[PDB]
């Protein structure tokens, strides 16, 4: 087979500099998601916290067409680092460093904040299971 | 055209990117890079029951790391970019993830005597002394109060007492500025000493104090 | 002028806020006699308050085979609530766990972060100083490498503590300091790793410079501290047990140097402390710290 | 005994059901996935709790030093003639002094009770 | 003490910051010289021991810190004037120790200074008086025991006594408690035998799986999976369901840190403000050897659901109740 006697030699290379300052970014493979059905996107870092520190929203398709959140992850480079390792015309290889590891959560549709009034419901039915007596 | 607006480009094109785990003391040797940036050459041998990806250190880089793959099941990776010129670009999705491992030879003796050589700064250490260090020394004028003499020097202490009428003029400037002024505010304002500032200040009108304390001073009714 | 103070008053704690502070400690030594002098040089205190109605702390736990001598407990509102330590036992000083860690990543150990929670159940969960540190999928040889560093002097120290419970999978290794450890020989198959050529060696300590540290370093000795007593076999004397029949058991790891060092430094003037009654020998120990000299 | 999980919204099903067709449902109450109760039976409470440790016992213990060595029963499974044998160190300690033994020839394992 | 933790303690310390002009002061390392005492005229001199206890004299050697001072002052310019071996205190020093004066001197010499070689040393000539401290014990740290209090409505309790590395002296005691079969069963609403666990710097005990929710890990599913590992067993699953519906709609992050604000301090001022101290408090108060960085409190959830499985083990009787009184469990 061709994959099966695959043998090859290329060059590997990590440019000092780079144009493009290249991260991660980590969506769920139990979501399955159709990166086709991405249209279109929108990224921001995240409101909640009013910047490189600042934890990402994507927005596909859309405003809510799709909407995730990118949390940072705690470290990175902190024992050893991360690369990215792409192929190029000439067959070489050229590494990229990872600056950083975000992670993205498919986000709930609802949304919103319950607040005091909906803990203050919950704990009235707590109330009401605990009046019950003989 | 936006600056929250991000690329789909990559992902859209199904672009895949390759994802290695490299130990630092390695990743020191290649922030030396070789020439542009070049680090050495890769090994790739593939075969009917087994595949192996080695990688080999450009000579110069030099002055075999077998290839561990790792599973990217579980999460769907792929590689964002922040350009030089802040532009955002999606380049590819992560098709593979792999570890740099030894070949079968470091333990923890080659590793013990880089870790010596790594520790470099041991955390510090409670060094002993001989005999006693000298403690007091026999300073005639401390070095602050000697500061201050200069500037207490300088402007000596307040001032005299002296046109109260064309004070008045400048009490009346500030007055306009805020109806209630601080007398702390108004001891800045004026050179002249707080004592004779404060005697003008209850002519022109009774200190309020406006239940913010500070005494603020408004014109009279009057 | 706080620590001077607290070393001589002996409350432990800022001198103004004494609401927290305990004392009964850094007491004057003893002097009337020098075996008197080891002993309270030599002493513990369990910390609980004299009068909880129940005993149960003051009755022996089993698990003070040569950590403390039994013997030796004084009579009154102290009774059993002041010990006294084996005359071999040695309290480890402490170490930092960071070589050890360094050790597992080049043998095969996955940091719980990489680790999916699913393969958690079927393998062992390595806990170090208490915190969770990962998770090994074949924990024998995680072990039996582990002894072997101990034993040869290098990244762990012998008063590390590798202690692995089969039934839970956790091998919990305990590198922190306060923890009661007992030198004891090891033994593999059913044969003495101590054997005659070293004997020899100790014998002419003077010129030949062959030190207790070499008899370690050569892995002949091993600190079992007593959370590493909980899993191992040990036999009171190598005639007694190191010999075939119909064994009590054949597996026995470790061997003790005498019995008679687990009684302390005022057990060990009585002759035939078996044939008196027991009581009788912690009454001559109280004596002893009376008898002049 | 089982626990349900909602696919999506992902949060423990609840034993509902529809007077419609008088049908067992478990439903998520944190959204709307339901499904019909498959199994059509609920809570359940042993009180005997009569359970075999032969169950329990992990194939491990099989290296601890100090477990005893018998040669009496060699194994079923693989005829070793040297097992492992320990009593049930829980508790339902009214009525135990069962011996289960373990196959202690490497990679076997067979928990043969008796 | 004096070789390791000392430095330890001086070198990690919360820098000195004071400003306008602001002043900065930093530690260096420790130096300890031997003991010495300056007599009526002012030598400093040696003071070998037999002399400190015949004059009534303390036995101490001088401890000098090095502080460097480096001044802003919005001229934006640096002046870290060093400060090097600067008096800060005497400390006692243990005879026959690496740092006092009679340490490795052959018999002869011993013998001299008026001392003897067969005295075993390891005390303190503190006011000219030779002072033991007697080695005291103390309850282990860092495990997850399970202790049942038989009185109790709680069937068992599960503790970690909380312990941070040579950093700081509060140690913390989460609990774990099981509301199962205890005293009076009362009312504590429909649900029964549901786990709880009381938290340092809280005011009312907290449902188990909110405090999980709030760490994070809202997915009730993340929540088992950290504790129960294995879903194949049938009793356990009966088990963890009771509490598994303690309630919900915790589920945002932030509502829950409110409940648990709420369950915290005293009539809450505002949900922003509780919000912030209890997120602060979990991250370095509760579990801090798990978890002493504010960020990947992931460690914390890994142990936080031990201490759930581990008396969910007493439970069931897998394992049998720990000892308060075994040689292992103290230190
Ligand atoms: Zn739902
Ligand atoms: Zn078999």
């Amino acid at each position: 087979g061709p994959s099966s006697q695959n043998v090859t030699e290329y060059v590997v290379r990590v440019p000092k500099n780079t144009t493009k300052k290249y991260n991660i970014m980590a969506f769920n493979a139990a979501d399955k998601v159709n990166f086709a059905t991405w249209n279109q996107a929108r990224l921001e870092r995240d409101l909640s916290n009013k910047p490189e520190d600042q934890p990402w929203l994507l927005r596909v398709n859309g405003k809510s067409g799709r909407k995730f959140k990118g949390i940072k992850k705690g470290g990175v480079t902190e024992n050893t680092s991360y690369y990215i390792f792409t192929q190029c015309p000439d067959g070489a290889f050229e590494a990229f460093p990872v600056h950083n590891w975000y992670n993205f959560t498919p986000l709930a549709r609802h949304r919103t904040l319950t607040a005091e009034e909906a803990e203050e419901e919950w704990e009235r039915r707590n109330k009401v299971l605990n009046h019950f007596s003989i | 055209a936006e600056r929250g607006e991000l690329d789909l480009t990559g992902a859209k094109q199904n672009t895949g990117v390759w994802l290695v785990k490299v130990p630092k003391y390695l990743s020191q040797q290649w922030a030396k890079a070789s020439g542009r940036g070049e680090v050495g050459k890769l090994r790739i041998a593939k075969t009917q029951g087994r595949t192996e990806v080695s990688f080999t250190l450009n000579e110069d880089l030099a002055n075999e790391h077998p290839f561990v793959l790792q599973s990217v099941g579980g999460q769907t990776l792929t590689v964002f970019t922040e350009s030089s010129s802040d532009k955002l670009s999606l380049e590819g999705i992560v098709v593979q993830r792999a570890e740099c491992r030894p070949a079968a030879s470091e333990n923890y003796m080659r590793l013990k005597r880089l870790q010596i050589e790594e520790s470099s700064k041991p955390v510090r250490l409670s060094q002993q002394l001989d005999k006693v260090v000298t403690t007091n020394y026999k300073p005639v004028a401390n070095h602050q109060y000697n500061i201050e003499y200069e500037r207490k020097k300088k402007e000596d202490g307040k001032r005299a007492r002296a046109d109260k009428q064309h004070v008045l003029d400048m009490l009346f400037s500030a007055f306009e500025k805020h109806q209630y002024y601080n007398l702390k505010d108004l001891v800045d304002i004026t050179k002249q000493p707080v004592v004779y500032l404060k005697e003008i200040l209850k002519e022109i009108g009774v200190q309020n104090v406006k239940g913010i304390h500070k005494n603020t001073w408004e014109l009279k009714p009057e | 002028d706080g620590l001077k103070y607290s070393l001589a008053t002996g409350n432990w704690g800022d001198q103004k806020k004494a609401h927290q502070a305990r004392a009964g400690v850094s007491q004057v030594l003893n002097r009337l006699t020098f075996a008197s002098t080891l002993s309270h040089l030599r002493r513990l205190n369990s910390p609980i308050g004299r009068d909880g109605k129940l005993a149960k702390p003051r009755q022996l736990h089993n698990t003070l085979w040569g950590m403390v001598c039994p013997a030796e407990t004084p009579e009154g509102h102290a009774v059993g609530l002041v010990k006294n330590l084996a005359l071999m036992a040695y309290i480890s000083v402490g170490s930092q766990p960071s070589p050890i860690l360094e050790f597992l990543e080049e043998w095969s150990m996955e940091n719980l972060e990489e680790i999916s929670p699913a393969a958690i159940a079927d393998a062992t969960k390595i806990f170090v100083n208490g915190c969770w540190v990962g998770i090994h999928k074949d924990p024998e040889q995680l072990m039996n490498t582990l002894r072997k560093l101990r034993r040869q002097m290098d990244i762990i120290v012998s008063e590390v503590s590798m202690i692995r419970d089969i039934r839970e999978r956790e091998i919990r290794i305990y590198t922190d300091a306060g923890r009661i450890c007992r030198p004891l020989l090891i033994v593999e198959k059913q044969k003495l790793l101590l054997k005659k050529r070293h004997i020899d060696q100790l014998k002419e300590r003077e010129y030949n410079n062959y030190s207790w540290q070499d008899l370690v370093a050569s892995g002949v000795v091993e600190y079992i501290d007593t959370l590493e007593e909980e899993t191992v076999m040990l036999a009171m004397t190598p005639d007694d047990l190191q010999e075939k029949e119909v064994a009590y058991c054949s597996t026995y790891t470790h061997c003790e140097i005498h019995p008679s060092m687990i009684l302390g430094v005022c057990a060990s003037i009585i002759p035939f402390p078996d044939h008196n009654q027991s009581p009788r020998n912690t009454y001559q120990s109280a004596m002893g710290k009376q008898a002049m000299g | 005994v089982g626990i349900r999980f909602c696919q999506e919204c992902n949060n423990m099903l609840y034993p509902k059901e529809d007077k419609e067709n008088r049908i067992l449902l478990y439903a998520c109450r944190n959204c709307d996935y339901q499904q019909e109760a498959d199994n059509s039976c609920i809570y359940v409470n042993k009180i005997t709790h009569e359970v075999d440790e032969l169950t329990q016992i992990i194939a491990d213990v099989s290296q601890d030093p100090t477990l005893p060595r018998t040669e009496d029963h060699p194994c079923q499974k693989c005829g070793h003639k040297e097992a492992v044998f320990f009593q049930s160190h829980s508790a339902r300690a009214e009525d135990a002094m069962r011996l289960y033994y373990v196959c202690t020839a490497p990679h076997c394992g067979h928990r043969w009770t008796e | 003490f004096i070789q390791m933790s000392v430095q330890r303690i001086v070198e990690d310390a919360p820098p000195i910051d004071l400003q306008p002009p602001r002043y900065l002061l930093k530690f260096e390392q420790i130096y300890l010289s031997k003991p010495t005492h300056w007599e009526r005229d002012g030598a400093p001199s040696p003071m070998m021991p037999n002399e400190a206890r015949l004059r009534n004299l303390t036995y101490s050697a001088p401890l000098y810190v090095d502080i460097t001072k480096t001044v802003i002052k919005e001229g934006e310019e640096q002046l870290q004037t060093q400060h090097q071996k600067t008096f800060i205190g005497k400390i006692p020093i243990m005879l026959r120790s690496t740092y006092c004066l009679l340490n490795g001197l052959t018999d002869r010499d011993l013998c001299e200074l008026n001392e003897c070689p067969l005295d075993p040393g390891g005390y303190f000539i503190i006011n000219g008086s030779e002072k033991v401290l007697i080695a005291q014990e103390k309850m282990a740290t860092n495990t997850v025991y399970v202790f049942a209090k038989k009185d109790s409505k709680y069937a068992y309790t599960g503790e970690c006594r909380s312990c941070l590395e040579n950093s700081s002296r509060p140690t913390s005691t989460i609990w774990v408690s099981m509301l199962a079969r205890g005293g009076q069963g009362a009312k504590k609403s429909a649900i029964g035998q549901r786990i709880v666990a009381t938290l340092p710097y809280i005011k009312q005990e907290v449902p188990i799986i909110i405090v999980f929710r709030a760490l994070g890990f809202v997915s009730d599913r993340d929540i088992l999976e950290h504790i129960i590992y294995d879903f194949e067993d049938p009793e356990m699953m009966e088990m963890v369901k009771p509490s598994l519906d303690e309630a919900f709609v915790i589920q945002e992050q932030n509502v829950a840190l409110n409940f648990i604000g709420s369950r915290g301090a005293k009539p809450g001022v505002t949900k922003e403000k509780r919000i912030k101290y209890a997120k602060e408090v979990l991250q370095k108060e509760m579990l801090p050897h798990v978890g002493v960085s504010d960020f990947c409190e992931t460690k914390k959830a890994y142990f936080l659901g031990y201490m759930v499985h581990r008396l969910l083990l007493a439970a069931l009787g897998r394992r049998e109740l720990d000892d308060r009184d075994h040689y292992g469990n103290k230190r």
